């Protein structure tokens, strides 16, 4: 049976996501215009925007406030790119293997991601991830839970209070496991939890590749000028 | 530690 507390957690996550995720993408206009490292100014801004939205989602997660701010900081810094990649799935379209944001100018393709400082080494595995995640055909409830579980990870380096961070994660993971069983019908249900957890593992690797690529881009001072200060603080550290 | 903007958004 799905419990009242667990139903509460799903309602909170779904609403927090609606508040932090606009399917219109209206704000995209605020970003520096994309050029088709022509993309980098535009895409750095989108990531900087995405970071802010991820933070707003993270605050809403039940039990996240209980954590020390330092622990809040460590989780967000390490998970930010991963959550942004998970969130992106919503815009990502199988039809063209690209992220569609509503307009041609805001529609993003491997060349565009390449256009702004990223190797295929990152991009080829990332596109595979979006395809595999899309295949899962997750309920919005599942997608929101995965993002939350990803943010609250006990193992992230620098974590002070893993015991608390695991206890918060466990409640979210139990809610997801119970939700799949109670509200997810076979066959889609089949091995659905384990597959979602595998996606978290794929994220870690994607995150690591991003770190090394960002650092290479970061090392050149001129390229670093293109980025936002919030991007420099989080991914730059 | 040296995360001024991220800390402010977290508040
Ligand atoms: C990496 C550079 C390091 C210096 C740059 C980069 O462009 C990499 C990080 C990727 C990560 C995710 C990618 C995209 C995300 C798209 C969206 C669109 C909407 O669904 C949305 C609002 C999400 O928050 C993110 C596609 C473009 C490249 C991208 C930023």
């Amino acid at each position: 049976k799905l419990s009242e507390e667990q139903q509460h957690i799903i309602a909170i996550l779904l609403d927090a996501h609606h508040k932090t995720y606009d399917p219109t993408y209206a704000d995209f206009r605020d970003f520096r215009p994309p050029v088709r490292l022509s993309m980098l100014p535009h895409l750095a801004d989108l990531v900087s925007y995405s970071i802010q939205k991820v933070i707003g989602f993270a605050k809403m997660i039940p039990g996240f406030r209980d954590l020390t701010s330092d622990d809040q900081i460590v989780l967000l810094k390490s998970s930010a790119i991963e959550v942004i990649m998970l969130r992106s799935n919503q815009s990502f379209t199988m039809d063209d293997m690209s992220w569609d944001c509503g307009s041609q100018d805001y529609k993003y393709d491997v060349t565009d991601v390449s256009k702004a400082g990223h190797t295929l080494e990152l991009i080829e595995p990332l596109i595979k991830f979006q395809v595999g995640l899309k295949k899962l055909n997750l309920h919005e409830e599942e997608h929101v839970l995965l993002m939350a579980i990803c943010i609250v990870s006990p193992d992230r380096p620098g974590v002070q209070d893993a015991k608390l961070v695991e206890a918060i994660q466990d409640r979210l993971s139990n809610t997801l496991q119970t939700y799949i069983r109670c509200r997810h019908p076979p066959p889609g249900s089949h091995q659905l939890y384990a597959k979602m957890i595998q996606k978290l593992a794929d994220l870690r690797s994607l995150n690591e590749e991003h770190s090394k690529q960002y650092r290479s881009l970061s090392f050149q001072p001129e390229n670093s000028m293109k980025l936002t200060p919030l991007v420099l603080e989080v991914f730059g550290n | 530690k040296n995360h001024p903007m991220l800390m402010n958004l977290l508040k």
